[PDB]
């Protein structure tokens, strides 16, 4: 339909005629400021924007959104031979090009690469949906949001590969672009031509090319899939300088085109004409959880300076955390301790952890899966599963095929992937039977043994634990006792640190209390009226952070002291004969708890108050049923 | 010059003679032992007074001299060594000329420095050097591999080999032939065979993505390090990105884009 | 050829044995001597009488044994053929013994090869008879096919040209499962010692 001709010119003069003007101090060459770069060989990928395309012209502002093939090698070769501007053995390519013609059928200018171009829409045009991708999306350069699953690493694509027959010294060009090819026969050359004199030619990846070459799975959003449907997913080749451009968990934006796909072989499943399709891009801007709406890629102190000093409480970032209630005010500051943490050392060879792991016990009517829910949410990195949503192998590793490579690697869990953060459990005790031990292995931090091979199946798992379950028919029977109305492994009881059971008898006047609480969180969307100033949350996410950096010492001044606070915690619940257990680990925990609360004084002052609101905390966390 | 390359063997092999020669253990008495003698001739000393074989070197000696050779032994490493084994057999004659100069020694090198670490690798470090580490996973069984074949006759008893380039066989009407008394004959047996093996690697210092499993190598053997090592160990690896292709289907002779990536062995660190 | 040296070397062996072995007595025809009857093709050999006599065909033997193995077969047909009436039925087994070295599975290398070397284990998931007509008869259709070949080889091959005319040579003639050689083995795994 269109020309070959006075459409290069067109784009020619585009390439030299611009010098716009966006603003003051403008009056250079953006194209032209690009172009010396490429000259300097530190920019290989230019990115474009429509806003040039739309004041310069029309066709081609929407000419090559459907196509997306031919303008952009046109666009190839028309840069590829402009040398407006040394050195030459720099790059491992050219050089390797430069040792070849230093050692001296045509070169393409294709196999010098050395620099390509990219898009970027105007106005991420819209969120184009995985699903509405209907029958007019061939060739389209579209704009879509999707979820990312499952990546792997990056492999080396071949465009370009070269023989040498060794008797005629013949440096073929045998390009490739789509999956699979052939090479060519013994001599297909002139002086290796039906004359006699041939040999046969061999590869050489000196002469030849590489491209980085990453593959993902792209899965659904789970928010806009139809109402009565299942989540689909989609493939990606994300192609030359982007490979590196996704982790799994990021709510990520890509940019690219649709274009079908050829799965070569068999002739009757496959050539059937049907068309199993991939996609192609160029951009990942992430917009959710990713290197542009998180900072730091929290340390940065100016910004967040006028607003440091702008408050002075704790409590105040207490209850800001899930604040559609009232009550249960010392367990949420406790469990913004589990967020942070921070104490870690390498004191006489042996790594003490810091993650904190505490369970809750006692479930008629508390809001159990109300505080998993939400920090699972706020929480960076976290995860929630329940006891019979998944087996011991949804928990651990497990295999599967590999697209990128087809190894048959292992892929873990949700504790296999939560290490560095908390990974949260709902109704421990209904979980399984064997699973005890599987959560028995983690108090030895970063040890995930398994017999799925049971070679070794070793693994570095460094997550918390936020545990959660029900007692059974009943709440503490006044002959029971613990062990005795639960029916958890008691071994595994032993193993944690602030143990958590949240009963509720009848308060005539604390049920209208929370009745005029909650029934706040309906009329409208937010429970605090006019007595505090709760936090945004994303001014909590780097507010936590901050906090982390300062690993203090301990303060020998009372160290003689913490020993008598034990002294007293192990007495005065020892004073009577059949008292639930009391620990020896209490001095390895109580040590652990101070120092992540003084990460929040940022300060290396740990006080002798410090400790003073730990000693209440484990002093309430046993002792439930007095009253 | 050879083919793809930019450099010459005399070269490299003088200057690395001059620097064996000019040594006094310089990367740790002139940079950090009552020894003002090259640590060199004293370990061929150490190599002949036992008769025990095997050198190591490691690439930090070769600081003192030119920086080029680093970076041209970087570059082509696969290329370059064997001028250093004529080298060394040029020290064995110097320090002994009737010594056992027909059994060879490798070379050993190690430590440019770590990458980042094995999760973030590129495509042009493709035939270079690398050293990174992690832990072991198992440990399987060896295989032969030919080099030369055995062959035969019924007349005459034309007993003869042939051997491989890297994949390229000759056979005339015969073997040993003179006069075409026959076709050619092919047994498989009495013939060299060369060790190898594979063996899986993880990642597992601190080097590691969180919440990410580790994404894991691979490497072959050669004949004197096959089972170097007992598994359950943290080891370090010396190679080179040495890669080949993937065969589509294998009911055609296709071939896939994917060009799969794997380390030669050199030297390991217990 | 290699083992023409091992050829005269059994053979004197041979003729040595032919009269006494030990102290005027014989301890290897005795076994033959029973043999003699059902002729069952088995006479094993102690490796400290080629210690004694022999004078050290020790590295004669034991580094090219594979391709000595077969020629020490035709020594057991020359030894048998001196005294009775013999047809070339005679075959070689062999449970070899009296070997001072005892090794392992861990020094194996591809160095290692035809050598009677000694190893223990364990006994796992043994497996059955397992027949094989190693040998038979082929060549071409004509007429002439009585092929006592050597058709017994690992890889099994059916073609073969021809003895007498010239004829097809990918066209065989059927088979034979009566007048040729059957023999029987089994097969094991066996586990770390
Ligand atoms: N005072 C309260 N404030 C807010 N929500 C509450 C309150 N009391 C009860 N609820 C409700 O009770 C529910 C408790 O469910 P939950 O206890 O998590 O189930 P399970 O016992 O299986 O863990 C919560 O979802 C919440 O909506």
């Amino acid at each position: 339909r269109r020309d070959y001709a006075q459409d290069r010119e067109s784009i020619k003069t585009f390439l030299s005629e611009f010098c716009k003007c966006d603003d003051d101090g403008k009056k250079e060459f953006v194209y032209g400021s690009q172009l010396v770069k490429l000259a300097h060989r530190e920019q290989v990928l230019i990115t474009i924007d429509l806003d040039d395309l739309a004041e310069f012209n029309e066709s081609l502002a929407e000419a090559v959104v459907d196509n997306c093939r031919r303008y952009t090698s046109i666009f190839s070769d028309v840069i590829a031979e402009l040398l407006p501007s040394e050195v030459h053995a720099k790059d491992a390519l050219d050089v390797y090009i430069e040792h070849r013609l230093m050692m001296e059928n045509s070169f393409p200018s294709e196999l010098m690469k050395r620099f390509e171009v990219g898009f970027k829409p105007l106005s991420t045009e819209k969120a184009h949906s995985i699903r509405e991708v209907k029958a007019q999306h061939i060739g389209k350069l579209v704009t879509v949001r999707g979820i990312v699953t499952r990546c792997t690493e990056v492999k080396p694509m071949m465009v370009v590969a070269t023989y040498t027959c060794d008797r005629c010294g013949s440096e073929t060009y045998q390009p490739v672009n789509s999956l699979s090819f052939t090479p060519v026969h013994d001599c297909p050359s002139d002086d290796c031509r039906v004359n006699k004199a041939g040999g046969r030619l061999y590869l050489q990846t000196r002469g030849s090319k590489f491209v980085k070459f990453q593959e993902v799975k792209m899965q659904e959003h789970s928010d806009q899939v139809p109402v009565g449907h299942i989540p689909r997913s989609m493939t990606i080749m994300c192609r030359g300088e982007v490979t590196r451009m996704a982790q799994p968990g990021d709510h990520i934006v890509v940019s690219g085109v649709f274009l079908p796909l050829m799965r070569t072989g068999f002739a009757q499943m496959i050539q059937g004409l049907l068309s199993e399709t991939f996609l192609q891009a160029h951009r990942i801007i992430c917009i959710n959880k990713n290197d542009e709406i998180s900072d730091k890629d929290a340390e940065l102190t100016p910004e967040e300076l006028e607003e440091l000093a702008q408050d002075d409480f704790y409590e105040r970032l207490a209850t800001s955390l899930a604040p559609e209630i009232y009550g249960h005010l010392d367990v949420k500051k406790a469990l913004l301790l589990l967020l942070v943490g921070g104490v870690d050392k390498r004191p006489d060879g042996m790594k003490i952890r810091g993650n904190i792991n505490i369970c809750l016990m006692g479930d008629p009517g508390v809001a159990k899966s109300q505080l998993l829910g939400y920090i699972s949410r706020l929480a960076v990195r976290s995860q929630y599963t329940t006891g019979r949503g998944s087996s011991g192998v949804g928990l651990t590793a497990a295999v599967m095929k590999d697209p990128l490579t087809g190894e048959m690697t292992l892929e873990g869990g949700a504790l296999v992937l939560a290490d560095q953060g908390v990974c949260c459990i709902d109704e421990f005790d209904k979980m399984a039977d064997q699973d005890r031990t599987a959560i028995h292995e983690v108090m030895e931090q970063q040890t995930i043994s398994i017999a799925k091979a049971g070679i070794m199946t070793t693994l570095n798992a460094r997550v918390s634990i936020l545990a959660a379950a029900n007692p059974a028919f009943g709440r503490y029977n006044p002959r029971r006792t613990v062990e005795q109305n639960i029916q958890l492994p008691a071994a595994l009881l032993s193993r944690f640190d602030l143990l958590w059971l949240i009963q509720d008898k009848p308060d005539r006047d604390n049920d209208l209390r929370l009745a005029k609480h909650i029934t706040y969180v309906h009329s409208h969307s937010k429970q605090p009226p006019t007595r505090v100033k709760a936090l945004d949350m994303n001014l909590m996410r780097r507010y936590i952070n901050l906090c982390k950096r300062k690993n203090p010492t301990i303060p020998d001044e009372l160290t003689d002291y913490i020993v008598g606070a034990y002294v007293e915690l192990r007495r005065e619940a020892r004073n009577q004969k059949d008292m639930t257990f009391t620990s020896a680990r209490n001095l390895l925990g109580i040590l652990r708890l101070s120092t992540a609360l003084a990460r929040l004084r940022l300060s290396d002052s740990v006080e002798k108050d410090d400790v003073a609101e730990a000693l209440r905390l484990l002093e309430m966390s046993k002792d439930s049923l007095n009253q | 010059v050879v083919w793809g390359t930019n450099v010459v063997v005399s070269q490299c092999k003088s200057k690395f003679k001059s620097f064996i020669m000019r040594f006094i253990d310089p990367s740790a008495e002139q940079d950090e032992i009552d020894v003002n003698q090259p640590l060199y001739l004293q370990k061929l000393e150490e190599i002949h007074t036992l008769e025990e074989p095997y050198l190591n070197l490691n690439c930090a000696h070769l600081k003192t001299f030119d920086q080029d050779l680093y970076r041209q032994l970087i570059c082509y490493p696969q290329e370059v060594i064997p001028g250093f084994d004529m080298a060394i057999n040029e020290m064995f004659f110097e320090r002994y000329p009737a010594a056992l100069l027909e059994h060879q020694i490798q070379v050993r090198p190690f430590n440019a420095d770590k990458t980042r670490n094995m999760r973030s690798l590129n495509p042009e470090d493709m035939d270079q050097l690398i050293s990174i580490s992690g832990m072991v996973i198992r440990s399987s069984n060896v295989i032969p591999e030919m080099r030369e074949a055995f062959f035969s006759c019924n007349i005459c008893s034309f007993s003869t080999t042939v051997e491989v380039d890297r994949g390229r066989i000759n056979q005339p009407t015969l073997c040993t032939n003179c006069n075409t008394n026959h076709c050619f004959r092919l047994i498989h047996n009495r013939s060299e065979f060369t060790d190898k093996q594979l063996v899986k690697l993880q990642e597992s210092p601190d080097d590691m993505a969180a919440g990410q499993t580790p994404h894991n190598v691979l490497l072959y053997a050669h004949n004197d390090l096959v089972d170097k090592v007992q598994p359950g160990d943290r080891v370090t690896v010396t190679g080179i990105y040495r890669a080949t292709p993937l065969k589509t289907g294998g009911l055609s002779s296709s071939v896939k884009s994917v060009y799969k990536t794997h380390v030669d062995v050199v030297h390991f660190r217990k | 050829v290699k083992d023409e040296v091992g050829i005269r070397a059994q053979k004197l062996f041979q003729d040595f044995l032919e009269e006494f072995k030990e102290d005027g007595e014989i301890k290897y025809t005795r076994p033959a001597a029973s043999l003699e009857s059902p002729d069952r093709c088995t006479l094993e050999v102690s490796f400290e009488d080629v210690e004694k006599y022999d004078q050290n065909l020790a590295t004669a033997i034991i580094e090219e044994y594979y391709h000595i193995y077969p020629f020490l077969c035709q020594s057991v047909s020359n030894y048998v053929k001196d005294r009775i009436g013999l047809k070339t039925q005679k075959d070689c087994y062999v449970a070899f013994t009296e070997v001072p070295t005892r090794h392992k599975v861990r020094d194996l290398t591809t160095s290692k090869i035809g050598t009677l070397i000694r190893i223990s284990g364990q006994v796992v998931r043994t497996h059955p008879v397992h027949p094989e007509l190693v040998s038979g008869v082929f060549m071409c259709l004509d007429c002439q096919t009585e092929i006592r070949n050597v058709e017994q080889q690992f890889k099994f091959t059916n073609p073969t040209i021809c003895r007498n005319p010239v004829c097809s040579n990918r066209k065989r003639f059927m088979l034979d499962v009566e007048k040729s050689l059957f023999l029987d083995f089994q097969k094991i795994r066996i586990q770390e010692t």
